[PDB]
RNA sequence: AGCGAAACCACAGCCAAGGGACGGGCUUGGCAGAAUCAGCGGGGGCUUGUGGCAGUCAAGCGGCGACAUUGCUCAUACCGAAGCAGAAUUCGGUAAGCGUCUACUGAU
RNA sequence: AGAACUGGCGAUGCGGGAUGAACCGAACGUAGAGUUAAGGUGCCGGAAUACACGCUCAUCAGACCAAAAGGUGUUAGUUCAUCUAGACAGCCGGACGGUGGCCAUGGAAGUCGGAAUCCGCUAAGGAGUGUGUAACAACUCACCGGCCGAAUGAACUA
């Protein structure tokens, strides 16, 4: 029907503040700050009463309208991250070979090192993105916790850790060594 | 299934001989083309109607290869008695082997082998699926008869399953002539 | 590997830590990949896919029709 | 195109449609002229075998067959729609589960039955557990140790993913038995039960919650009183 | 050193495609050294993978009828699935890799 | 293919068809002036990168019959179902009694198997759609109910 105008609403909690111009979105709050670029999505922002931000598209087609809702989700994720924060828990279980996960600072990159994965001599290094912080879980068996403000950085790092621990052409049922995302909770849950 | 496979192969050979001779004497593209489809047409029909036996073969293939490699010729130790009255856990104790210990009547449905060495000579203990006939029980009957072994009979007196020894003794006499 | 060397591993070990997640995600993605396959897979691949896909829908429709008679009766 | 592909599994049952509501709509109106007293129940949570016991405990008393919002229309939400005098005020006092009792029994009988009646139930969501329980710090069993662990049966491996993922507890499988490294506190008194907390108790079968139908308003076909001897 | 022919000669004689049947002259694009010269000798909007005959039924098309239907007649490498425990292996896809006068070139 | 009839060529220049038998218009003395046929108006190429309404992302698009059907591609419609008694979807609850229905049998308690698929109350519930166990157990849908708040769902045509 080629909607003349489609609008979406984003609730802004009082604890955070957002500044909007040409589509580089910045979010500021107690936990820090986040930045996102939306110049490729061609949406229009508008501050209503400092508590609700309106995103609208004029003459948006079905393909364009579908992209409108994504802006709210990405903006909402940034707002939640600065307020609640995202914590991705993972457990590096193993059958026989103990999986050793450590952090090295070669060139100051704080690379994550995985050793003795299924007895492999090769040492696997996983880079750590900006913003995400690694903290080994205490008194929890073989649990590693990833925390950060940006969902993309925290989530992507968790995916990389699990992906690089792939078993090379072996029976998946019989081989269980690897890293999996046990939980996707928040930092300051309530 | 095996006989049908051989018959299908023979029919396929007949297909080649019949149509190839006809095709090699053709004089038009359509005749050769149409006859070519006829040659391969029967092969599809023969195989298409062979679906039922083929499925059975695959199921047997994926299970027959998984069967334990028990050796009737070498020394073996058969285990028999009332269903899973302590016998199932016995095999794991003798040597490195795994058997379900959860004590329900027929804890084992098929044979097991556990290898151990004594006097520098190899031995392999065998566990029966269980004896109360049932087709599953029939596997043990032939194992007892056609395996060179000294079978061990299992019973309980004070702790396990509290079953009456009278039934076990009476059931023992049923197998007495055979083994 | 006696006989049940992997079915005894589905239990007593679990398939993985998060196994259903991979299977569940793949099943959902199949609906999207089916559309991609139809437009792609030129040549004999498309012809085989089109013929096989048509039979699946025809067979599926027949199953629904048969059930309706049984359900009503 | 590009729409959600609806999925359905073939089953004997089928939707009732609006025609079922029409029979429901007329049922309430008929009851107003057949029975003497009218009551509205607020049983926000129910158990079908328990409901049958309450329903089968008597024959004259009848639980009205209908839907909450349909009951309002059937009873009449306005003076111009009420089937009987003063009924419209009564209808707008009940909401939620379709709780409503039509009977000829005396008011004293109604209050006595509900007040004395009480039954056990699972700890439903939005409630607070009246007790506390900690799972054993080792291998877990079906009942979680509330009954002697020696008599309890080990938890089946098939339910491990539910505990690990749905309940979020850090469970793991050890030789076919679920194990935990600490005595996880499932719940405690004063906490409002979340769905995960209620499910954990529901899975263990801990029916540590009482259930009784609460009734607020009373009405009659000739007295037309709107008295409410509410009991909670 | 000095002497001194013959055969042949409409004209020129670079490529991909279109030129209906003849491309060597036409057309679309790209080419070409002015000039000279020695060798290796080089020449001299078809198609595939699934049968003939006979018969039931039908999604539909408007009396016809798709598929189902009954009788006989790679060795290499990287990914996804396989009771793939290991080794070895098949299947599907990807790389089609990998195997049982003038062309060229010396020289000015 | 073949019998016959009527037209173009066969003796034929001109413009367009990027070139082209038989395609489109146009049947020719040598000249100047103006309007046109078919073709075109981004450059080669003389003429508007004119206007109006829609339509398409194609990983050689589009301008050049093997196509019946497939595609969670796009756009406008046709026939039906529900709807402020609350349409769709998302969560939560109920999801029952005979009954562990009858038979094979170590076991099929709805969910390895064979014929019925009966019944009472219900708010709606299939001797049960799947997951699931050695058999139980447990989860789920189909079926209703509670919180949400209006259009939604099914098959076809172009």
């Amino acid at each position: 029907m080629k909607y003349i105008q489609t609008e979406q609403q984003i609730e802004v909690p009082e604890g955070v503040t957002v500044s909007i111009k040409s589509r580089i979105v910045k979010v500021v709050g107690p936990r820090g700050t986040l930045t996102k670029n939306l110049k490729h999505i061609d949406v229009t922002f508008t501050k209503v009463n400092n508590q609700l931000i309106k995103v609208a598209v004029h003459n948006g087609g079905r393909k364009h309208v579908a992209a409108l809702r994504t802006v709210k989700s990405l903006v909402d994720n940034m707002i939640t991250g600065v307020t609640k924060g995202y914590k991705y828990k993972m457990r590096y279980v193993y059958a026989h070979f103990p999986i050793n996960v450590n952090i090295v600072e070669k060139d100051g990159a704080k690379f994550i090192e995985v050793r003795n994965f299924l007895g492999d001599k090769k040492i696997r290094n996983v880079p750590v993105r900006d913003g995400v912080t690694i903290e080994f879980s205490t008194n929890v068996k073989d649990e590693i916790v990833l925390s950060g403000n940006s969902v993309e950085d925290v989530s992507q790092n968790a995916a990389d850790l699990q992906q690089i621990c792939r078993v090379r052409n072996k029976d998946i049922r019989k081989f269980l060594d690897g890293i999996y995302v046990s939980h996707k909770g928040f930092i300051t849950e309530d | 299934s095996l006989a049908a496979i051989s018959r299908a192969k023979s029919l396929v050979e007949q297909v080649a001989r019949d149509y190839v001779r006809l095709l090699k004497f053709g004089q038009s593209l359509f005749q050769c083309k149409q006859l070519k489809r006829a040659a391969l047409g029967r092969m599809a029909t023969i195989v298409k109607k062979l679906r039922d036996p083929l499925a059975y073969l695959e199921q047997v293939r994926q299970h027959i290869g998984r069967l334990p490699s028990i050796d009737p010729n070498t020394r073996t130790l058969l285990i028999c008695g009332y269903p899973n009255v302590g016998k199932s856990s016995f095999l794991r104790c003798i040597t490195k082997s795994d058997v379900d210990v959860q004590p329900y009547a027929f804890t084992t449905k098929s044979l097991y082998v556990g290898h151990f060495d004594y006097k520098y000579l190899r031995f392999q203990a065998i566990d029966t699926p269980g004896i109360l006939m049932n087709n599953i029980e029939m596997q043990s009957i032939y194992a007892i008869a056609h395996l060179r072994s000294c079978v061990l009979y299992f019973m309980d007196l004070s702790e396990q399953c509290g079953f009456t020894i009278e039934a076990q003794v009476k059931l023992f006499h049923s197998i007495k002539p055979l083994f | 590997p006696q006989n049940d060397y992997i079915e005894r591993h589905i239990k007593q070990h679990g398939k993985r830590l998060d196994h259903e997640e991979r299977k569940r995600k793949r099943e959902a993605r199949e609906s999207h990949k089916i559309s991609e396959r139809a437009q792609k897979l030129t040549g004999w691949k498309g012809k085989q896919f089109a013929k096989k896909r048509y039979a699946e829908k025809v067979s599926m429709r027949k199953k629904i029709k048969a059930h309706e008679q049984s359900k009503v009766k | 195109r590009s729409k959600r592909s609806k999925l359905v599994t073939l089953a004997q049952t089928d939707k009732k449609g609006r025609e079922n509501k029409e029979r429901i709509f007329d049922e309430v109106r008929e009851a107003l002229d057949t029975y003497r007293y009218v009551w509205v129940l607020h049983l926000d949570d129910v158990r079908t075998p328990v409901l049958q016991e309450i329903r089968t405990s008597w024959a004259g008393s009848k639980l009205i067959m209908g839907k909450r919002k349909v009951l309002q229309k059937a009873l009449g939400e306005k003076r111009e729609e009420e089937y009987k005098e003063n009924l419209y005020q009564l209808s707008k006092l009940c909401s939620g589960v379709t709780g409503l009792l039509f009977t000829d029994e005396d008011v004293n009988t109604v209050k006595e039955y509900f007040k004395s009646y009480v039954r056990s139930d699972y700890s439903r969501p939005n409630t607070k557990a009246p007790l506390t329980f900690t799972i054993p710090e080792g291998i877990v069993y079906s009942r979680g140790g509330q009954i002697p662990a020696e008599e309890d049966v080990p938890m089946i491996h098939s339910l491990e993913p539910t505990m690990r993922n749905k309940f979020e507890i850090p469970t793991k499988i050890k030789a076919g038995k679920i194990t935990i490294d600490s005595p996880y506190l499932v719940c405690t008194e004063g906490e409002k039960l979340d769905v995960r907390q209620a499910l954990i108790l529901k899975q263990f079968g801990i029916a540590a919650s009482e259930f009784k139908v609460k009734v607020s308003a009373y009405y009659d076909n000739d007295s037309s009183t709107v008295e409410s001897t509410n009991i909670n």
